[PDB]
C-alpha cells in the first residue's frame, strides 16, 4: 500500500449520453446480452441484401400520378402541373376525416429531412398501342410562385426548359427534372404540424399536349399516362428533422377543444374519497391517490357573474364508482389554491350547492355541508376510467 | 420493371455533388442507418399502481421491437400530445419501408426524478407478441403468472435511481429465426408470434407499498434506436402517409 | 434491321424455356423482376433427416391460375392475389382432385417441410391493338401484415420491384421468387408449433395499372395464365401422407 | 479610401511590442475570436406555467443566434438588472461589427437547483426567425401546433437535473445558405427569414402538473459562445454606442 497522495482528476458529471449523435462515437451500454464481446451475427443465408441508404430508397420509382389522355384534347390542353419537389402527391378518396396520401419513395424518405437538392426524374409510361401516335411537351419552369402557377400555357412553357416527346413506337420516357433555385439546398414543402416554415416548391413541372393524339378507329380514343417519380442521380438530402408524414397504422387523432371539462393532466385516474382538510373527512371529494394530500385538482370553470355551473359526465360508465356511480359534481376552490371537485348524489343537489357557493356561501356553511356526500358512501372506491370528459351544466342564479 | 429507365431525356448540365452535406455541414446523411441510431421517443406513461405491490412485482412490461409500439394517442380526454401531433416518428417510418429485420435495440429509459427507489429491468426473450393489439406498454396487475414478477434466469439490470435515473440498455437479438417481421403484425401462424418482438422488457420498482405512493402518476418516458447491428432486409413500398401540417387546429 | 420478311413461318424468333419435360414459349422478352438475391440451401441448420430436391418433377412448369381480364375491370382492380406455394396446391385441389395426382406436387404429400426458390411466369395473349397494363408484384408474407389491406393498391406495389405486363405488347412477365421467410422452412401440413397460415410464403398479386381500352367493336376479353416453376427447392422430414390436409379453400 | 495613409508624420521612437500581454500576463489577446469563446449571458427568465402542461410540452423556446437575443430589460417594475445595467455584452458587441456569419454556437443552460425533474432540449433547424420582434425567449402556451411539443426527428438531448443541472450544447450550422445575417433583422425577403437563426432551441420539463408547481418562477439562465467554427465575414462599422458609466443613478 503505497499511498497515492497526488491530486485527483476533476471531472464534471452529466446524467446521460448524447441522444443526437449517431456515428463516429462509441456508445457505452448496460448490455442485457450474456457475453460482453457478443454481437448479433448474420448466418450466410440471413445476410442483409438491402443496403439501407437515402439514395437506395430515393432511386426507386413509385407511381405518383395517372393522367388520362383523350383524343379530343386540343393542342393546348394541360394534363398535369405537379410541383418539382419530391413531395409529389396522390390523395386517396377515403372516408377518413384526415385523408391519407400516397407518396413516391423519394417523397417519404425526403420528408424526414429539412432540406433537399438535385434532380428528380419523372418517368412517363405513355400506355399505348404502337398504332397510337401523338406528341407532348414535358416542361419545367423555374421560379413560379403560386400566383404565376396560373397564366401558364404550353407556349409560355416553351420559353424555358422543356422536352418534346413523340409517342409512336417507343411509348415511354424519363424526363429528368433540373434543380434550379437560388438556394444551394431547398427547404421541406411541409413540416411537423406547424404551418409557418412550409416553403412551397422551387419550380413547377408541366405536361401539355404539343400534338394531339391521333388514334386509328380500331384502337381506343383514350391513352393512360403513368407518372412515376424517382430521386435523380444527384438527389440528396441533409438535415434530419421531424417527418412531415405519419404512418396509416393508426389514423386516430384527438382535437383539444376546450369546451369540454376535465381534471388537470396528471391528476387522473381519480376516485371518490375522504380527505382531512375538507369537512374533517366527513364528506367525499375526488382523489388521484391513496396517500394524504393527493386531491385531484380541477380547472376553474368560466362562470359569468349572475350564473352558476355544475358538472355532469358524458358517460356514466367512466365515472368513479362509489355506492353509486358519480355522474355529478361541484367544482369549488379548496382554499389551498386549487379547485377541488365535490361529488354529489344528483343534478339537483349539485344545482343547490352551486346556488349556494355562487350565492355568497362557503364550504364551511351548514347549508352546504348538508349537501356534501357523507364518507360512508365511498364504497369500493374504484378509479374513474382514464380522465373522463365532464359536460358543464349551466344555470342562471 | 420498377427501376428500369427506358430513354432518359437529359436537360441538366451536371450539378456539383455535395456528398449529402459533407461539403457543407461536414457530415454525410447518405446512410440512413446512421440516422436510425439517433434516439427516438418509444413510449410514454403515467405510472398507475393498482394492486398493493410487493418488492418483486413488475410495474410495467412492454414488448421491444424496431417497428415501434402501436401508436398510443391516449384517451380523448388526455392525449399524449406528441404521438397525437408528432405522429409516429423516424425509425418506425423507415421500419415501414422494409419487411424483415435482424438486430439489436437500445433503450435508455428515463425514470421520474422525485422517486428514489431502485429499479430493475428484465429482458424476456421467451415471450411471444400476441397480435398487434397488446403490442403496447402494459401496467401489470395482480400476480397470477410469472409474468408479473422478477425472474431468475432472464437477463436483467438494476439502476439506482439515486445515482442516475436513466438506465441504458442493449436488447439483443434472441430468436430462433432467420429474421423477424417488421411491418404491423396480425399473427397468422402461432409460431409467427415469436417472429416479431426481440423480447418483452419489464421494468419494476422495488418499493414497498408504503413508498409506492410517491411513484404514482410520475412519468416514465422511453427511448430507442436500432443499435448498430440492425439490418433491415426486403424492400417494401410505403403504405399511405398522412401529412402532418394538414392536421386540424385545436380551435379557440 | 428494319427489313421484315414474313414467310409461312411468320416473322420473329421464338425463345424457349425447357425444364424437366415441359417446354414453353414466349415470342416476347420477359419483363423479369427479382425481389431478392438467390437463397442459400439451409438444410444444414435444421434437418438431420434425409433431404432431397426432386429436380426431375418439382421443377416442371405447372399452371396455377388463369383469368379473363375484360375492359369492365376498373383501374385499380385485383385480378388475382395468388399465394404461391399454396396456390400450386390449392388450385389443384380446387380443380377437384388430390395433390397426389399431380407430379409437381407429390413430394408435398409426404415431406413435412419445404424450402426453395420459385419461378413464376404470367403469360398473356392480348391482341396488339389493345391498350392496358397489368403489374405483377410479389409481396413476402403478406398475411402477417395486417395493414396490407391499405397498401394493396397499384400505387403501393409499384414502389417495390414488380413485373409489368403491357397488353399492347402482350408481354410475358417472368418473376423469380427466392425463398425468404422468418423461418427457413415452410411446413406442408399442420405442425406442432403452427397450424394456420400453412405453407404461405407470401403473395403474388396482379393489380391493374391501366384498364383495357379498345374500339367499341374490338376484342373485349384478354385472358391470362400463370405458370410456376419450383426450382432450387429442397424437402425435409419424411412423413406419412395421411397426415396431410387439403389446403385452405382461399 | 478608408485605410489609406497619405503622409505619416512620425514622432515616435519605436515602442516595444508586448505581443498583447504575452510578454506580461502570459497570454495573447490579439485574436478576438478566442475572446468570443468566453461564455456570455444570453437570456434569462422566470419560469411561468400557464396551461396545465403534460410531459411533452416545451416549457420555453428561443431562437439561437450569435447576434444575441433582442435585449430584454424586462418590465419597468421588474427589470432584469444585468441587461438594464450591463447593456448587451461582448459577443453581440462584436457581432455588431460584421454583416455575415457562418458557424456553431454553444449554450450550457443553467437550470434551477430546487427542481429534480428531467429536462429535454430540442434543436429545430427548420424554424424561421420572423423579424427582430419575437427574437426572444418565448413561454409557450397551450399546444396548437407542433411547436409546443417534443418532436421525433429533431436533434435533442435530455439532462437529468438530479445528476447535474446544466446541460451543455453545440448548436450546429444547418442552413441552406452561404452565410447568415448578423446585424438586427427586419425580414425583407420571406426566404430571408431562414437566413438568421441557427435554429430554434426548445427546453421543456417532463414534469406532470402536480410537480410543475415547484418549478414556477425558478430562474433559468442561459449562456452562449461562438463555438470555434464560427467565422464572421464582411466588415461593417459600429452603430452608435451608448456609454455605460453615463447611465442614470437610481436616486435615493
Ligand atoms: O488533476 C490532475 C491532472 C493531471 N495530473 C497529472 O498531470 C499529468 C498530465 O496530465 P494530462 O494527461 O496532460 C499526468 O501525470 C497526470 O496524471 C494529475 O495528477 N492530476
Amino acid at each position: 500500500n503505497p499511498s497515492y497522495q497526488q491530486s485527483p482528476r476533476h471531472f464534471v458529471p452529466t446524467g446521460m449520453h448524447s441522444l443526437a449523435l449517431g456515428t463516429n462515437l462509441v456508445e457505452p451500454l448496460h448490455a442485457l446480452r450474456l457475453d460482453a464481446a457478443g454481437t448479433t451475427q448474420h448466418p450466410v443465408g440471413c445476410a442483409p441484401d438491402e443496403d439501407m441508404t437515402v439514395s437506395s430508397i430515393a432511386s426507386r420509382y413509385g407511381l405518383i400520378r395517372r393522367v388520362q389522355w383523350k383524343k379530343d384534347h386540343a393542342k393546348g390542353s394541360l394534363l398535369l402541373q405537379l410541383d418539382a419537389d419530391p413531395f409529389v402527391e396522390q390523395r386517396i378518396e377515403g372516408t377518413n376525416p384526415i385523408s391519407l396520401y400516397w407518396f413516391a419513395p423519394v417523397g417519404v424518405v425526403s420528408s424526414m429531412f429539412m432540406q433537399w437538392r438535385g434532380s428528380l426524374e419523372y418517368r412517363f409510361d405513355i400506355i399505348a398501342s404502337q398504332f397510337h401516335t401523338g406528341r407532348l411537351i414535358v416542361g419545367y419552369v423555374p421560379g413560379l410562385t403560386a400566383s404565376l402557377q396560373l397564366q401558364m400555357d404550353y407556349m409560355k412553357l416553351k420559353s424555358s426548359s422543356y422536352v418534346v416527346f413523340d409517342l409512336q413506337e417507343s411509348n415511354s420516357f424519363t424526363f429528368e427534372v433540373p434543380y434550379v433555385s437560388y438556394r444551394p439546398w431547398w427547404v421541406r414543402k411541409y413540416g411537423g404540424n406547424y404551418l409557418p416554415s412550409s416553403t412551397d416548391a422551387p419550380s413547377t413541372l408541366f405536361m401539355y399536349v404539343q400534338v394531339p393524339l391521333i388514334p386509328m378507329e380500331a384502337v381506343s380514343d383514350t391513352i393512360d399516362i403513368n407518372v412515376y417519380v424517382r430521386g435523380g442521380s444527384s438527389f440528396e438530402v441533409c438535415v434530419p428533422v421531424q417527418p412531415s408524414l405519419g404512418l396509416n397504422w393508426n389514423t386516430d387523432f384527438i382535437l383539444r377543444n376546450d369546451e369540454e371539462y376535465r381534471a388537470k393532466t396528471g391528476y387522473a385516474p381519480y376516485y371518490a374519497g375522504v380527505w382531512h382538510s375538507f369537512n374533517n373527512s366527513n364528506s367525499l371529494v375526488f382523489r388521484w391517490g391513496s396517500a394524504s394530500d393527493q386531491i385531484a385538482q380541477w380547472p376553474t370553470i368560466s362562470v359569468p357573474r349572475g350564473e352558476l355551473a355544475f358538472l355532469r359526465i358524458k358517460d356514466g360508465k367512466q365515472a368513479a364508482v362509489g355506492t353509486q356511480p358519480w355522474r355529478t359534481m361541484v367544482v369549488w376552490p379548496s382554499g389551498h389554491g386549487y379547485n377541488i371537485g365535490i361529488p354529489t348524489y344528483n343534478a339537483e343537489r349539485a344545482r343547490q350547492l352551486a346556488q349556494h357557493l355562487y350565492g355568497g356561501g362557503s364550504l364551511t356553511d351548514e347549508k352546504a355541508k348538508q349537501l356534501f356526500v357523507p364518507a360512508n358512501q365511498q364504497g369500493p372506491g374504484k378509479v374513474s376510467n382514464g380522465n373522463p370528459v365532464w359536460e358543464v351544466m349551466r344555470a342562471p342564479l | 420493371e420498377e427501376s428500369r429507365n427506358t430513354t432518359v431525356l437529359d436537360t441538366t448540365t451536371t450539378l456539383q455533388s455535395s456528398g449529402f452535406g459533407r461539403a457543407f455541414f461536414g457530415e454525410a446523411f447518405n446512410d440512413l442507418k446512421t440516422l436510425m441510431r439517433r434516439y427516438q421517443l418509444y413510449g410514454q406513461l403515467l405510472l398507475s399502481v393498482t394492486t398493493d405491490k410487493d418488492i418483486d412485482h413488475c410495474m410495467f412490461t412492454f414488448p421491444c421491437l424496431p417497428q415501434g409500439l402501436a401508436l398510443d394517442i391516449g384517451s380523448a380526454g388526455s392525449p399524449h400530445e406528441i404521438f397525437n401531433r408528432c405522429r409516429d416518428g423516424i425509425i418506425p417510418l423507415i421500419a415501414s419501408g422494409y419487411r424483415f429485420y435482424r438486430g439489436d435495440l437500445r433503450y435508455k429509459i428515463v425514470f421520474p426524478s422525485n422517486v428514489n427507489s431502485n429499479i430493475w429491468v428484465q429482458h424476456r426473450p421467451d415471450r411471444r407478441l400476441e397480435g398487434w393489439s397488446a403490442a403496447k406498454i402494459v401496467n401489470c396487475d395482480a400476480v397470477s403468472t410469472g409474468q408479473g414478477v422478477y425472474n431468475h434466469g432472464y437477463a436483467s439490470h438494476i439502476q439506482i435511481t439515486r445515482v442516475n435515473n436513466v438506465i441504458e440498455l442493449e436488447v439483443p437479438f434472441y430468436n430462433a429465426t432467420c429474421y423477424n417481421y417488421l411491418q404491423a403484425f396480425n399473427a397468422s401462424s402461432a409460431a409467427s408470434s415469436y417472429a416479431v418482438s426481440l423480447g418483452e422488457i419489464s421494468v419494476g420498482f422495488q418499493a414497498t407499498s408504503d413508498d409506492i405512493a410517491s411513484i404514482v402518476n410520475k412519468p416514465v418516458t422511453i427511448y430507442y434506436s436500432i443499435g448498430d447491428g440492425m439490418q433491415f432486409s426486403q424492400w417494401v413500398g410505403y403504405q399511405p402517409m398522412m401529412i402532418l401540417d394538414q392536421l386540424p387546429a385545436p380551435v379557440v | 434491321m428494319d427489313n421484315p420478311n414474313p414467310g409461312p413461318d411468320g416473322e420473329g424468333e421464338v425463345e424457349l424455356e425447357k425444364d424437366s419435360n415441359v417446354v414453353l414459349t414466349t415470342q416476347r422478352d420477359p419483363s423479369t423482376s427479382i425481389p431478392a438475391p438467390v437463397s442459400v440451401k439451409w438444410s444444414r441448420w435444421t434437418s438431420n433427416d434425409v433431404v432431397d430436391d426432386y429436380a426431375t418433377i418439382t421443377s416442371r412448369w405447372y399452371q396455377i391460375a388463369e383469368f379473363v381480364w375484360s375492359k369492365d375491370d376498373p383501374f385499380d382492380k385485383e385480378l388475382a392475389r395468388l399465394i404461391l406455394p399454396r396456390a400450386l396446391l390449392s388450385s389443384i385441389e380446387a380443380n377437384s382432385d388430390a395433390i397426389c395426382d399431380v407430379p409437381n406436387t407429390i413430394p408435398f404429400k409426404v415431406h413435412a417441410y419445404w424450402r426453395g426458390d420459385m419461378e413464376v411466369r404470367v403469360q398473356i395473349n392480348s391482341n396488339k391493338f389493345q391498350v392496358g397494363q397489368l403489374q405483377a408484384t410479389w409481396y413476402y408474407s403478406d398475411h402477417e401484415n395486417l395493414n396490407i389491406s391499405s397498401k394493396r393498391s397499384v400505387y403501393g406495389f409499384s414502389q417495390m420491384d414488380h413485373a409489368l405486363i403491357s397488353a399492347s405488347a402482350s408481354n410475358e412477365a417472368k418473376l423469380v421468387i427466392p425463398f425468404k421467410h422468418v423461418y427457413p422452412f415452410l411446413p406442408t401440413r399442420i405442425v406442432p408449433d403452427w397450424t394456420t397460415g400453412i405453407l404461405d410464403m407470401g403473395a403474388l398479386n396482379i393489380r391493374v395499372i391501366a384498364p383495357l381500352r379498345m374500339s367499341a367493336t374490338g376484342p373485349t376479353t384478354c385472358n391470362v395464365v400463370v405458370f410456376i416453376k419450383l426450382n432450387n427447392s429442397e424437402f425435409t422430414g419424411t412423413s406419412s401422407g395421411k397426415f396431410y390436409a387439403s389446403q385452405i379453400r382461399a
